[PDB]
């Protein structure tokens, strides 16, 4: 449920990329869902998953 | 019947008080009948009407079934004024429950013409009239407090309380029961999980005690309750299908609430209508048929005979369209008569899908009677006018409502052929029933 | 669509393609007086826009 | 003016989007001493500058 | 012909229907276990009372049959 960057180090570019499309688009399913009306626990889930966003971003930089 | 200040301990405290008087009247059995050759019109008539047999409640809820039917109907019409006053109020609900002895004492003639009752000559006019009024008073202190629940001392509606307690007890009777009943094959008692237990201590073979596991058909077998397990899990999983609609106050800022459109928009009512027209096309067809016979119209509506099916005989329509809408009776049945077995589906499925549609515009629960409501709440949709909350709504109202009974109807069937415990009819009311009460309970 | 100000028409089209895999037939943006890009995105006539609608969410 | 240029459009948007009232939330916190927003502008009271 | 339009409301019909299944939404997992142990102990507490109901039945039926 919580992706943390200790785990990410030993992964190799392709998956990372791979998983950074995965949460790209679950934010992005998040935002419509949020516009046409969701439920206060996906509502938070877009904070979660921004971080996870960054930090997967930070780790492959 | 007046109304005082109540907390919900209270509450379910009173619904407790209620349900025990209910309780009362289903356990202890009736006296002063003397006939139990007949005993099956319908099971599932029965169950609609939560009536009973040798017990003080068996002359059933169709009094405050229907008297509520008959003051929506002279409303429409505008025949009468209903009560707008307090004293004007406190009247149509008792003058219903005084309705209500008439429609006992049309009970009185069926129960005598029926032959369940007895031949009304053997009882004498004198003898009827002593059992007549004996069930009336049963009756009466449900229809007493239907007055102290309509006022708002019980929670909701009892009509649902009793359905919740009958058709569920007798489930849970199934289950377990330390009643034993031998054919001399073993000694096993009525309850499903009873009967599996004691088979072990009568057969040390496994395969022995598998085979009567999977089919255990002269007392409940044990599949059955694993299926009514399973056929309630998957009713309660499409119970949650809800639609989240925005909706925001006319006069805040990022006021974020949802108002939701549940999939079965029609909570009961489709099932507890089809459930009694199933039940009625079949139960006036046994009556009309064996008072006159030899009409080729009345066998071509059905024919009724009793065959035993792990208890007493039940009447079948032998013959007659009846028996196409009437359930399939076995699987091989089904292979026997797919086309009364199909029949049996469409016509339930069309009733609910056809009875719904048409409930949600009876009810006043349509898109624009919704939308309406919205507006005095001050509740409006964010970038949308009220004509646009109308097509909004239409969008899934009617949609939601065809669906809704599409779904019942299937879950139904379904839970019919895996061969639960019990009606598929039953099943449905017990879950959306047991819902209702439950949302109460959480609201507090 | 509500799209950011830095976004041509093509990159539009483009980004719509891919994320939705459907075909558009034009686009037309103007900048709302509040200051994002809102975009009206015509799709072909092969393609009904309900459905597409459906797949995304909003109905 | 209906002739606008870019910049001009966005510092007025930036303006539009300020000039809503305090969530209602807001002053009901623990270390709060706000009762309204204090720096709300009205069309014909202040004229933007510019 | 005539059997388009005898189709067409079924058509729609199926079509919005499984848009209406698109659009409603899924009770979660965590949710489902929530609601499946409430409606659980609601069984189980109507079991019991229908369990000193089934109980108590047997000796007023006795006694009835006594007397
Ligand atoms: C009230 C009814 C309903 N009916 S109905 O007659 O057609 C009828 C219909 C419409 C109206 C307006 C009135 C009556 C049909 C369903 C019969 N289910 C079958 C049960 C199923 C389980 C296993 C035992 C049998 C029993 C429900 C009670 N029954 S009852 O058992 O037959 C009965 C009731 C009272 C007496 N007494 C002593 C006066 C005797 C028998 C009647
Ligand atoms: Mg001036």
């Amino acid at each position: 449920a919580k992706i943390k960057a200790r785990d990410l180090r030993g992964k190799k570019k392709e998956e990372l990329l791979k998983q950074l499309d995965d949460l790209k688009v679950e934010l992005s399913q998040l935002r419509v869902a949020k516009v046409t009306g969701g439920a206060a626990s996906k509502l938070s889930k877009i904070r979660v998953v921004r971080k996870s966003i960054a930090r997967v971003l930070t780790v492959i930089n | 019947k007046p109304e005082r200040k109540i907390q919900f301990k209270e509450k379910v405290l009173w619904t407790a008080i209620t349900l025990f008087i209910f309780l009362v009247c289903c356990q202890i059995p009736l006296f002063g009948i003397m006939s139990s050759d007949s005993a099956d019109p319908f099971y599932w008539m029965r169950v609609i009407l939560a009536s009973n047999r040798g017990t003080l409640m068996e002359l059933g809820i169709s009094p405050i079934v229907t008297s509520g039917l008959i003051m929506q109907l002279l409303a429409g019409a505008k025949i009468i004024e209903v009560g707008d006053t307090p004293k004007d109020r406190a009247l149509f609900n008792g003058a219903q429950k005084l309705f209500g002895m008439i429609i006992t004492i049309g009970q009185s003639i069926v129960y005598v013409m029926t032959g369940m009752y007895g031949d009304p000559s053997e009882m004498g006019a004198g003898i009827c009239l002593l059992i007549t009024i004996q069930l009336f008073v049963a009756g009466l202190i449900v229809l007493l407090l239907d007055e102290l629940l309509q006022k708002g001392y019980g929670l909701g509606s009892g009509i649902s309380l009793f359905i919740a307690t009958n058709i569920c007890e007798t489930i849970v009777w199934k289950a377990f029961s330390p009643t034993t009943v031998n054919t001399g094959r073993g000694m096993e008692f009525e309850g499903a999980i009873i009967a599996l237990f004691h088979l072990l201590a009568t057969r040390t073979d496994k395969v022995r005690a598998l085979r009567e596991a999977f089919y255990r058909q002269n007392l409940p077998n044990l599949m059955n309750l694993i299926a009514t397990i399973f056929v309630f899990a998957v009713v309660i999983y499409f119970q949650g299908f809800r639609v989240d609609l925005p909706i925001k106050s006319a006069r805040y800022r990022g006021q974020y609430n949802t108002y939701p459109i549940k999939l079965f928009y029609t909570s009961n009512i489709p099932i507890i209508l089809q459930s009694a027209l199933v039940s009625n096309l079949y139960v006036i067809s046994q009556m009309l048929s064996a008072r006159f016979s030899g009409n080729l119209l009345v066998s071509l509506l059905g024919t009724w005979s009793d065959t035993s099916s792990g208890g007493p005989a039940r009447a079948y329509p032998v013959g007659g369209l009846c028996h196409y809408l009437s359930p399939p009776e076995s699987f091989g049945s089904v292979l026997e008569d797919p086309v009364h077995a199909v029949v049996y589906i469409v016509f339930m499925l069309g009733s609910c899908a056809f009875f719904s549609k048409t409930w949600i515009e009876v009810s006043g629960s349509s898109a624009k009677d919704v939308a309406k409501q919205l507006k005095e709440q001050q509740m409006v949709m964010r970038g949308h006018r009220e004509t646009s909350m109308v097509h909004e709504l239409n969008r899934y109202i009617p949609t939601a409502a065809a669906f809704g009974g599409l779904c019942i109807g299937a879950l139904s069937v379904l839970a019919d052929f895996l061969g639960a415990i019990g009606s598929g009819t039953g099943i449905l009311l017990a879950v959306t029933i047991i819902y209702q009460y439950f949302e109460i309970f959480v609201k507090e | 669509f509500i799209v950011d100000v830095k976004a041509n028409k093509h990159q539009i089209k483009q980004a719509v393609k891919k994320l939705y895999d459907i075909d558009v037939a034009k686009v037309n943006t103007l900048i709302r007086p509040d200051g994002e890009k809102k975009a009206y995105v015509r799709l072909a006539p092969d393609y009904d826009a309900l459905d597409v609608a459906n797949k995304i969410g909003i109905i | 003016s209906s002739h606008k240029t870019f910049r001009i459009k966005r510092f007025l948007a930036k303006k539009q989007k300020q000039n809503r009232p305090i969530p209602q939330w807001i002053w009901m916190k623990t270390g709060n001493k706000i009762r309204y927003n204090s720096k709300r502008r009205h069309w014909r009271r202040t004229k933007l500058g510019l | 012909d005539q059997v388009m339009q005898f189709v067409e409301p079924s058509r729609q019909f199926v079509k919005d229907s499984i848009r209406l299944v698109k659009r409603c939404t899924k009770p979660d997992r965590k949710e489902f276990q929530k609601i499946a142990m409430a409606t659980a102990i609601g069984f189980a507490i109507m079991g019991f009372i229908g369990f000193f109901v089934k109980l108590i039945h047997i000796p007023i039926n006795n006694i009835i049959v006594g007397g």
